[PDB]
């Protein structure tokens, strides 16, 4: 039985996502232009920096997130940012040509664009496999926003101080998701869906680790760091 | 330390 509180949580997270995800991609006009030599790094750095801002806006609305300390909020957002950005991007991902389609040919990104921002197949191949496996789950929007929120509020992130409180907040979201699947996701799509969604969170930890490796090699070169944004430098490191 | 993160969180 989906309790009234659990329905409330889902409503909050759906609204938070709708307030922090613009499916018209209007703000892409503001980014440095894509050029198709790490020719896509300025554009995709701007895209990521933009997405970081939106992920923070979503995080602030997760029930219980505001009850954490400032330090724990920062630690969770720093460690989860690239994972939530990858999850968030799955909305625009299409399996029809394995690309992130953001409304325009100019704003349609394939594996070549990603390598033109400085990343390598060590990241890109598992990243495509993730996007495909996530897309095949055909998540309800309710489950998509719950998974983003569970990803953010993870008690085993490095540098978490109040792990017991983070865990208490995550457990409320996890039980909401488990009960939503049981009561609202019909079979056969519901089959071991919770375990499959948690497996995706495990995949994101591995993607996070490889992204940070490649980011460090990328940003170690000052010529590359010059093309990043100040927010990206603060979040992913200097 | 994290002034832009902290400002976007307020
Ligand atoms: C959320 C979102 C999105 O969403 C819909 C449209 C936006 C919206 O409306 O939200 C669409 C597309 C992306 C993606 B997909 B995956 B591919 B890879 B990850 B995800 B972002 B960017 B490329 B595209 C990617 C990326 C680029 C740059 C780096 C860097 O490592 C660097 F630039 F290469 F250095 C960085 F430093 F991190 F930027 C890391 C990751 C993210």
């Amino acid at each position: 039985k989906l309790s009234e509180e659990q329905q409330h949580i889902i409503a909050i997270l759906l609204d938070a996502h709708h307030k922090t995800y613009d499916p018209t991609y209007a703000d892409f006009r503001d980014f440095r232009p894509p050029v198709r030599p790490l020719s896509m790094l300025p554009h995709l750095a701007d895209l990521v920096s933009y997405s970081i801002q939106k992920v923070i806006g979503f995080a602030k609305m997760i029930p219980g997130f505001r009850d954490l300390t400032s330090d724990d909020q920062i630690v969770l957002l720093k460690s989860s940012a690239i994972e939530v950005i990858m999850l968030r991007s799955n909305q625009s991902f299409t399996m029809d040509d394995m690309s992130w389609d953001c409304g325009s040919q100019d704003y349609k990104y394939d594996v070549t664009d990603v390598s033109k921002a400085g990343h390598t197949l060590e990241l890109i191949e598992p990243l495509i496999k993730f996007q495909v496996g996530l897309k095949k789950l055909n998540l309800h929007e309710e489950e998509h926003v719950l998974l983003m929120a569970i990803c953010i509020v993870s008690p085993d992130r490095p540098g978490v101080q109040d792990a017991k409180l983070v865990e208490a907040i995550q457990d409320r979201l996890s039980n909401t998701l488990q009960t939503y699947i049981r009561c609202r996701h019909p079979p056969p799509g519901s089959h071991q869906l919770y375990a499959k969604m948690i497996q995706k969170l495990a995949d994101l930890r591995s993607l996070n680790e490889e992204h940070s490796k490649q980011y460090r090699s990328l940003s170690f070169q000052p010529e590359n760091s010059m093309k990043l944004t100040p927010l990206v430098l603060e979040v992913f490191g200097n | 330390n994290h002034p832009m993160l902290m400002n976007l969180l307020k």
